[PDB]
């Protein structure tokens, strides 16, 4: 009997497929490191300010100082340019 | 050469306006859908009954006419 | 026989015979008077 | 108790029903109220299910209709042999096959159309044929128009006999149902009978007519002076002088000294280097062995005695832990549903035709076929299309079986049920692999086009850049080339000169076959093939698995196989029917086969076909341009379509001008199809109302009230003109190009 | 007085990929019930064949239309009667069909008209006459 | 939810109620036609808008009319 | 062999040797994303570690500088750049999906049907800490691959 | 080059990302 | 009441397939509760393949 009004969670099959509530199997001191070093990135509102502005500034720096050895578009034309079809 | 393609062009003008005039003048209703005005300019259709009614709205006549206008200007 | 004459009158059959006769006529006019551009 | 069971005089022969359009259908028979009647009459003509529900009476209809088809084919062959006899240069072609162009059609002089009678050689003027009949008749040892005349009369007789049998087995002696259901007897009689006695008796002609006459042709003696075929039967010494095995007669056969026949029964392989085709001694030995296999295979199933299986026993005995009851119940399904039979047969017959396309190009079975580039490009393309159409037909009647014949209460089957129970897992998986294939095949081209446009040819997927070598195909090639000395000791040379290795064969300065190289470009176009085929199966297989129901339409099966939709609700349900999946799968089949034949045409002109020098300098038709050009879409636009379209668009004023007109005509029909596919019948019915009014104003309206085509017909008309115009365009493009440069 | 809903057995079915999804946990789902005179194979509206049990029969389904499709098939082929319900994630049940104990095909007193306009269709006003009102011509 | 409406030209033949795949419609007693019944649309929140009902209707000019309107997960026929 | 999912033949799924086998169920219940009672922050650190480390490969070895000496540095920056943009996707996914007070939308039952506390990964803060771990983990994982390959 | 190397990545990478992220949150809000 | 049987009536209902055409009166429902009591037959079917329809007394005109 797979129908029950008092347990609508089992009637619809709302089961955790592979969720294991086993305790943390990590180096517990590395945890204190990860919990206090990765901590400032755990506010989504501030992180969005950070990723948006930090990435925007970083993307701007890398593109502003990109050498000609990397970007043909900044290295520029080297050959002499050829004329237009009607002596243009 | 200029004669032939000018009649091609007159074909395109006449056919495109056919789609568009037929679209405007039947927008309120046709015998296949005499209450079309109650459904508005664009609606998907009126279902497969009465023989089939895909592309029966005035919006669809516009949609068809764009192909003919693109043809003509081409 | 009357059933056959009814079938021979059905739209497709009467059409091929009609258009066959037509094609033969137009072909022979074009064999006798070819290349007519005027008239 | 397998026996002949027939009913006497079931249906009276009468013209009464010829006079009554739509008699087969109770709805249609009442006569037209509207023009829609005209179309349903034709759409339902061969839908024998809708005429009668009696399975016996359905089977009798398909049986006599089959005779009708066989009658038509024989009449078709009669004309082919008759034109070879009466309107051809076949007799002249036998003396000079390297130069004279096969022609078997001559147009009457009217309205300037004589220009289609081209200077094809042999003192003849006609249309160059690409069906390949000349290479067949030569390989059959046919030497005169007299022999074709007699074959044409025999074909005409067989056409009458087949037509008589169709009328006979429907109006006079119509087999009972249980006669058709004796599938054991039929399989035995087709394996041993049709396939077996066909290959054996044809082997006899190859031995006593085809081998000897081709030896004289290849030696150089004039066909008018070659001894007539019956002289090799009346006088054995003629045979024995060509093959001394005939001296001992049928004695070495029964004494198991079969190795004595090694001069006309061989296992050489490769191609006869003076003719360009497979060795006629290898072919005759092929039909011999093949005939043996079928004669014994036609003894597998049980009939009026004890030995043999019941096919039901073999099915009911195969079932696993993942499948449950397995193939139980399939024998009742395949003995009561004609569409289930037709789905399998269309699937295999279609697949087999595509194989015939490959095998006939890489192992040219006819003399002087490999160097008639026009015939060979036609044959491969023709059989690809035939194969692809038959395959798409398998999905329709698989879909038709699910709507009409599937019945889990009477004819259950756990294999079919198991697939229906996880069709969402199948279709979603095929959906993802299609997305993977498309990105990692066509997307690489887009990468290349974008890289090449930006001046960065080092970043392309190319043989001179990031290389995608087809290692596995390359490996198989190098394997078969080493088979004759190693894994196939009896074989002298490889089964095909395509097998990456060996040398080359030329006929008349034209290359026949060389090893076909497979590089990066061949890698890309092969993953296009896998992509296009996958999407074709996705659409078609989805159509059959949800033919009865879906989360969107729980009672879809009640709406029939062929219906436009279930209305604008549920967000819109246009094209939910299985029939609409077949409609969509035709476009994708068309897509897939189009690039397959394009792949074929470009490869052959680039890396295989061409002219060989006095010293061996091969000049290919397009000079190896396939490797660097066929890896971008711009390469196919520019170096393939734009360049090879030269011939057809400058064919006017020459005997190839009919291809010029067909090129433009097929473009037209293709564009015309878009009117149907892009619009909808509501627009058209309203338009017709204004037109009907005008007729009423002048008292000229028909009592058969004009209706727009039905929604489904619109789609059928659309896809039909799309395929006809599309394919005909390539037809006119291929023939003009290959006849002008081949 | 609408029927009840206990915990009757379900038909014999091996399972398919066609059944309930997350919507049932979070929005709603449907259950159809019926009484069959004998065990027999029938087609599941979600694909495949199942065997209904004689007597009571409960079946969960994702949509109302799946229920009515199965039920329509129970009356036609099997000549059995059926009902179904809408079940919410709070356990709240809602009887749906046949509404007033009578199938909607047959007239039945006590039913009140909903959506009946007492005029022919061609008498709807023009859209301009209901512009800037919130009504369509078919609402008056 | 889609809007469904019945007009008084209805002859009460019931064909739309039988066609409906989600039980939107029912017959109710009426004095206006010989059959003394008229259609009614009390459950349009289950209405998907297939218009099977209009296909069924015999009256010159439909007595049952479906006006597709605001979409819900019921009108869109979603099982997910 | 092939059973209905959890014995219910009317749930839209199957239980096959791929979905639920002893080895499959073990490996899937051991991934950091199915550790329902452990800290979501430490889950994301392991996730970012594994992915950022994986992303260095394709960028460096296939990028527009793959055949230059500036290869390892550019694809690594491109690898971290891909981690930066993914962290914005993870962030906006949480801002839109979970509110500051909603409970976990994770299953509160088990395979046997008993009540446990839902995975707090499926909450506003539980997501905010997961994506914070991914970003820190993804940047250091890019650097760790950049450390082993070109240092 | 001193300005295109600034505005081309700004209008073609940053602005669309900021716009796509902004619109994703407005359209998903309730 | 209504037009006699076999009367030739012009149809005046605008939304009718036979609008401004004519049909033949089959019967007139004499029950005064019948809103559309005039049954009319036509010689050509409409788009639903129906050949007969009920009309109001004000929608029909003998000709
Ligand atoms: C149906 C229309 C039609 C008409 C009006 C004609 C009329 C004519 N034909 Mg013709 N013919 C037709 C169909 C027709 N034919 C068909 C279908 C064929 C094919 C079998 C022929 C084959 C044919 C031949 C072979 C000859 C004619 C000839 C003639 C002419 C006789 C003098 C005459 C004007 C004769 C003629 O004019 O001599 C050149 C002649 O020799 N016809
Ligand atoms: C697939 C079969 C096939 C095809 C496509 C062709 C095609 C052709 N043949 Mg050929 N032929 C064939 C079989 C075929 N043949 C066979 C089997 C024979 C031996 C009997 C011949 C003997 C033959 C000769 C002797 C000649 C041709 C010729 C031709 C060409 C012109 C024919 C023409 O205009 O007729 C004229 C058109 C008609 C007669 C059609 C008349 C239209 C009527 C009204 C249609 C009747 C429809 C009716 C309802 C059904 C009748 C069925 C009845 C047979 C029971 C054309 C390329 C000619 C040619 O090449 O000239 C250079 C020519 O002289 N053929
Ligand atoms: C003159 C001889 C003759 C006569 C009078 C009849 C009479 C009858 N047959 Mg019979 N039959 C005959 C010969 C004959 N048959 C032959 C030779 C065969 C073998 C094929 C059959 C096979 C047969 C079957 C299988 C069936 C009948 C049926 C019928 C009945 C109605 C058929 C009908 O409407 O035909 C009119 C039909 C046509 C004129 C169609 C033309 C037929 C040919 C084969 C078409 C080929 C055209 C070809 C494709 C070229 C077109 C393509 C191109 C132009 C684009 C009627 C009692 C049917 C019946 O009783 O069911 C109720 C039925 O199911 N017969
Ligand atoms: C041995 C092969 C075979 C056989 C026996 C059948 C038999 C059948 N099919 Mg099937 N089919 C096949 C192959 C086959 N098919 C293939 C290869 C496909 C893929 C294209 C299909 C796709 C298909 C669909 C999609 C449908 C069928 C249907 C049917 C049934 C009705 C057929 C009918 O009345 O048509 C009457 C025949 C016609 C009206 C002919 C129409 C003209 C064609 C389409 C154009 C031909 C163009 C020509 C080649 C070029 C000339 C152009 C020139 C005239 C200018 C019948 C049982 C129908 C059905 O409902 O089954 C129950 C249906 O809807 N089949
Ligand atoms: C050239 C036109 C065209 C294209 C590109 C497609 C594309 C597709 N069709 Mg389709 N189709 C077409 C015409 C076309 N169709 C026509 C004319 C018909 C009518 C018959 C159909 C009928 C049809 C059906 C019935 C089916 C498809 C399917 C598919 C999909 C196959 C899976 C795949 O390769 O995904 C990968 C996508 C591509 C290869 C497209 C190109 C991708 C580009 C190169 C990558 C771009 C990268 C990035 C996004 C850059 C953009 C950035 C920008 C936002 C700034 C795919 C989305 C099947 C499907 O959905 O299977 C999953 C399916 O069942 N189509
Ligand atoms: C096609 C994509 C792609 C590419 C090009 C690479 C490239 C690389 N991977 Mg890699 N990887 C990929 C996908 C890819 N990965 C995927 C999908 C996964 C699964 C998540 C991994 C998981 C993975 C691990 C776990 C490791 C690598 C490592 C490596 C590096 C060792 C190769 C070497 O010896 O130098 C190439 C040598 C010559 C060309 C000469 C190399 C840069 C190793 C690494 O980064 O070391 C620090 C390593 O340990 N890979
Ligand atoms: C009016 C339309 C217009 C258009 C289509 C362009 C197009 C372009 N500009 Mg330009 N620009 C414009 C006005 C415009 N400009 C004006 C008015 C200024 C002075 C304020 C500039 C100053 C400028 C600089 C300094 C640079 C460009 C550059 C560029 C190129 C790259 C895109 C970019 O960085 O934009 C830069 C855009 C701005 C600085 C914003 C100013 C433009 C207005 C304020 C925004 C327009 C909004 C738009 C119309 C929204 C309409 C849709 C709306 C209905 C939703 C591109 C060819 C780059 C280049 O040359 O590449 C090689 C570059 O370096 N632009
Ligand atoms: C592929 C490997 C393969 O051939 O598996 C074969 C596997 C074993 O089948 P059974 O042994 O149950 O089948 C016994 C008979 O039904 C077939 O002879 O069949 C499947 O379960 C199909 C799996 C489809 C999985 C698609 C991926
Ligand atoms: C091309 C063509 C044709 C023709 C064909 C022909 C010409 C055929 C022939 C055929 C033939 C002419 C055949 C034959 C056959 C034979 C056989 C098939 C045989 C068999 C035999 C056997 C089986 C054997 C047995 C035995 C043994 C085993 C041991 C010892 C004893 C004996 C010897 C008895 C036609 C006109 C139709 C049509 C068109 C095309
Ligand atoms: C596929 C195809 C095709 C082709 C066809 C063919 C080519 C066929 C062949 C076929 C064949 C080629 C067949 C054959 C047959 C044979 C047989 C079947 C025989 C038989 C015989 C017999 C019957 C014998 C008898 C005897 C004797 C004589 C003595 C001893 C004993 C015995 C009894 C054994 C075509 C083009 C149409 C197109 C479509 C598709
Ligand atoms: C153009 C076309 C129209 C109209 C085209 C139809 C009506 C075809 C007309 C076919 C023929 C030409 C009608 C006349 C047939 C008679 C046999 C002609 C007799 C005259 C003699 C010359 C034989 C619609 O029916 C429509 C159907 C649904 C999707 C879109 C399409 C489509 O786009
Ligand atoms: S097919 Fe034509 S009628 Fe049916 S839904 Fe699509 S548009 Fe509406
Ligand atoms: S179908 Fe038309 S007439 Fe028949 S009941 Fe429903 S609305 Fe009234």
């Amino acid at each position: 009997v797979y129908f029950d009004l008092e347990d609508l969670g089992n009637t619809t099959g709302q089961w955790d497929l592979y969720g294991s509530d086993a305790p943390s199997p990590y180096n517990s001191l590395q945890s204190k490191f990860f919990e206090t070093f990765a901590a400032p990135f755990t506010k989504r509102g501030l992180l969005l300010k950070f990723l948006i502005l930090g990435g925007g500034s970083t993307l701007a720096y890398f593109s502003a100082t990109a050498s000609g050895d990397i970007l043909p578009i900044k290295k520029g034309p080297q050959l002499p340019p050829q004329l237009g079809p009607r002596l243009g | 050469g200029d004669f032939l393609v000018h009649h091609a062009i007159a074909l395109g003008l006449h056919t495109t306006t056919l789609i568009l005039v037929k679209g405007a003048l039947d927008a309120r209703g046709s015998k296949l859908m005499p209450d079309k005005k109650d459904f508005g300019y664009s609606f998907p259709c009126d279902g497969p009954g009465r023989g089939g009614t895909c592309d029966i709205s005035a919006w669809d006549a516009f949609y068809l006419a764009v192909f003919w206008m693109l043809n003509t200007i081409g | 026989m009357r059933d056959l004459k009814t079938y021979l009158s059905v739209a497709p059959v009467a059409s091929t015979l009609w258009f066959a006769a037509l094609a033969g006529l137009l072909i022979e006019i074009n064999r006798f008077f070819p290349d007519a551009l005027t008239f | 108790e397998v026996k002949i069971l027939v009913d006497r005089d079931p249906i009276k022969t009468s013209f009464e029903q010829w006079a009554k359009p739509g008699h087969f259908s109770r709805t249609i028979a009442k006569g037209p109220d509207t023009t829609t009647w005209i179309w349903n009459l034709h759409a339902d003509a061969h839908d024998f299910d809708s005429h009668t529900s009696d399975l016996e009476e359905i089977s009798r209809k398909v049986f006599s209709a089959h005779f009708g088809q066989l009658s038509i084919i024989f009449l078709w062959l009669s004309g082919m042999y008759f034109h070879g006899a009466r309107f051809s240069n076949y007799e002249a072609w036998l003396n000079d096959p390297t130069h004279i162009r096969p022609s078997a059609q001559v147009v009457w002089p009217i309205v300037g159309q004589e220009i289609l009678n081209g200077d094809v050689g042999g003192g003849f003027r006609g249309i160059q044929i690409t069906s390949g009949f000349f290479q067949i008749w030569r390989a059959s040892g046919i030497t005169s128009e007299l022999q074709l005349y007699c074959t044409a009369i025999g074909a005409l007789v067989f056409a009458a006999l087949m037509l008589f049998a169709g009328w006979f087995h429907y109006h006079k002696a119509a087999p009972k149902l249980v006669w058709f259901q004796d599938v054991e007897s039929m399989l035995n009689h087709h394996l041993a009978g049709l396939l077996g006695l066909g290959s054996l008796s044809w082997a006899g002609h190859q031995i006593h007519v085809s081998l000897p006459i081709n030896q004289f042709l290849n030696a150089g003696v004039d066909p008018k002076e070659i001894p007539l075929p019956h002289e090799f039967i009346l006088n054995r010494d003629l045979l024995a002088q060509l093959y001394p095995s005939f001296a001992e007669g049928a004695t070495p056969f029964f004494t198991l000294n079969w190795s004595k026949y090694a001069d006309f029964l061989t296992f050489r392989g490769g191609l006869d280097p003076l003719t360009g085709g497979l060795w006629l001694t290898d072919i005759a030995h092929h039909h011999l062995a093949i005939a043996i296999l079928f004669l014994i295979a036609g003894h597998m199933y049980r009939t009026n005695w004890g030995i043999g299986h019941g096919i039901k026993d073999i099915l009911e005995a195969h079932k696993g832990p993942f499948t449950g009851q397995g193939h139980k119940g399939l024998y009742e399904i395949l003995t009561t549903s004609w569409h289930a039979q037709l789905s399998i047969n269309l699937a295999m017959l279609g697949s087999l035709t595509i194989i015939v396309a490959h095998h006939m190009y890489a192992m040219p079975p006819y003399p002087y076929l490999a160097t008639d580039y026009g015939t060979q490009l036609s044959l491969f393309t023709h059989h690809m299309w035939i194969g692809g159409f038959l395959i798409v037909g398998a999905a329709a009647h698989a879909a038709i079986f699910m709507v009409r014949d599937y019945d889990p209460t009477t004819r259950y089957n756990d294999l079919l049920d198991r697939v229906l129970r996880h069709r969402d897992a199948i279709i979603s998986h095929l959906n993802w692999v299609c997305i993977f294939l498309g990105f990692h095949s066509f997307g690489l081209y887009i990468h290349n086009d974008t890289m090449s446009a930006l001046g960065r040819p080092q970043d392309m997927f190319s043989d001179t850049a990031i290389q995608l070598q087809p290692v596995f195909a390359q490996w198989i090639q190098n394997t078969h080339a080493l088979a004759p000395g190693t894994t196939a000791p009896g074989a002298t040379t490889s089964t095909s000169l395509t097998w990456g290795g060996g040398d080359l064969v030329s006929v008349g300065g034209k290359v026949a076959l060389l090893p076909i190289p497979l590089g990066t470009a061949d890698f890309l176009v092969h993953h296009i093939h896998a992509f296009t085929i996958h999407v074709t199966v996705l659409i078609l297989l989805k159509g059959v698995l949800f033919a009865r129901s879906s989360r969107l339409i729980p009672d879809k099966a009640n709406l029939g196989f062929r219906f436009p939709c279930d209305g604008p609700g549920r967000g819109g349900t246009c094209q939910v029917s299985a029939w609409d999946h077949v409609f969509l799968g035709l476009f994708w089949m068309y897509n897939a086969i189009s690039v397959v034949i394009f792949h074929f045409s470009w490869k052959m002109q680039s890396d295989v076909w061409g002219s060989i020098n006095d010293q061996g300098v091969v000049t290919h038709i397009t000079g190896g341009n396939f490797a660097q050009s066929s890896i971008t879409i711009n390469g196919w636009l520019r170096d393939f379509l734009w360049a090879q379209a030269s011939q057809v668009i400058q064919s006017y004023g020459s005997s190839l001008s009919a291809y010029g007109l067909f090129f433009l005509g097929a473009h037209f029909v293709w564009a015309f199809s878009l009117m149907f596919l892009f619009s909808g019948r509501g627009y058209w019915q309203e338009l017709i109302e204004s037109i009907v009014w005008a007729h009423n104003k002048l008292k000229v309206a028909p009592a058969t009230q004009p209706r727009a085509l039905s929604i489904v017909q619109g789609r059928a008309v659309g896809v039909t003109h799309y395929l006809l115009g599309g394919i005909a365009t390539t037809w006119a493009f291929f023939l003009a190009r290959i006849i002008a440069v081949g | 007085p609408p029927e009840l809903d206990p915990n009757t057995p379900s038909p014999i079915f091996g399972g398919s990929t066609g059944g309930l999804l997350r919507k049932a946990q979070v929005e709603e789902f449907y259950v159809i019930t019926w009484e069959s005179p004998k065990e027999q194979i029938f087609e599941m509206p979600t694909g495949g064949a199942a065997i209904m049990r004689e007597g009571p029969n409960l079946l969960k389904l994702a949509r109302k239309e799946q229920c009515l499709a199965l039920g329509t098939r129970l009356r036609s082929k099997y000549k059995i009667k059926y009902q179904f319900y809408r079940v919410f994630p709070s356990g709240e049940v809602q009887y749906l069909h046949p509404k007033d104990g009578v199938y909607p095909e047959k007239v039945n007193p006590g039913r009140q008209g909903v959506g009946v306009n007492f005029r022919s269709i061609g008498k709807n006003v023009s859209p301009i006459e209901v512009k800037f009102t919130g009504k369509q011509p078919y609402d008056l | 939810s889609h809007s469904v409406k019945i007009y008084d030209t209805c002859i009460g033949c019931t064909q739309c109620v039988r066609a409906c795949p989600t039980d939107v419609l029912e017959m109710i007693p009426w004095g206006g036609c010989k059959a003394k019944q008229i259609a009614s649309a009390p459950r349009t929140e289950d209405c998907v808008g297939c218009k099977r009902c209009e296909s069924a209707c015999p009256t010159d000019f439909l007595s049952v009319r479906v006006y597709l309107w605001h979409e819900t997960t019921r009108s869109m026929g979603l099982a997910y | 062999v092939v059973q209905p999912i959890n014995g219910d033949p009317f749930i839209g799924s199957l239980e096959t040797p791929v979905t639920s086998s002893p080895l499959v169920a073990w490996y899937l219940s051991n991934l950091p994303g199915y550790r329902t009672a452990v800290n979501p922050l430490l889950r994301g650190i392991e996730v970012g570690l594994a992915h950022g480390f994986l992303l260095v490969g394709p960028f460096v070895k296939a990028g527009p500088l793959r055949n230059t000496e500036i290869a390892g540095q550019a694809g690594s920056l491109a690898a971290g750049g891909l981690v930066v943009i993914l962290s914005i996707c993870l962030t906006i996914y949480g801002i839109s999906s979970f509110n500051e007070g909603d409970p976990s939308t994770a299953p509160s039952l088990t395979l046997t049907g008993r009540k446990k506390q839902p995975d707090q990964l499926q909450t506003a803060d539980g997501w905010a800490k997961f994506t914070g771990g991914f970003f820190f983990g993804g940047i250091s994982g890019v650097i760790w691959a950049f450390f082993l390959l070109y240092v | 080059i001193n300005l295109p190397s600034l505005f081309v990545p700004l209008v073609g990478l940053l602005f669309p990302a900021v716009a796509m992220a902004s619109l994703f949150l407005h359209v998903e809000k309730r | 009441i209504g037009p006699k049987r076999g009367a030739k009536v012009k149809i005046l209902r605008q939304e009718s397939y036979w609008y401004k055409g004519t049909g033949s009166v089959v019967a007139v429902d004499q029950d005064p509760n019948t809103r559309y009591p005039v049954v009319v037959r036509f010689n050509k079917v409409n788009y639903a393949n129906v050949s007969t329809n009920n009309y109001a007394l004000d929608e029909v005109e003998e000709v």
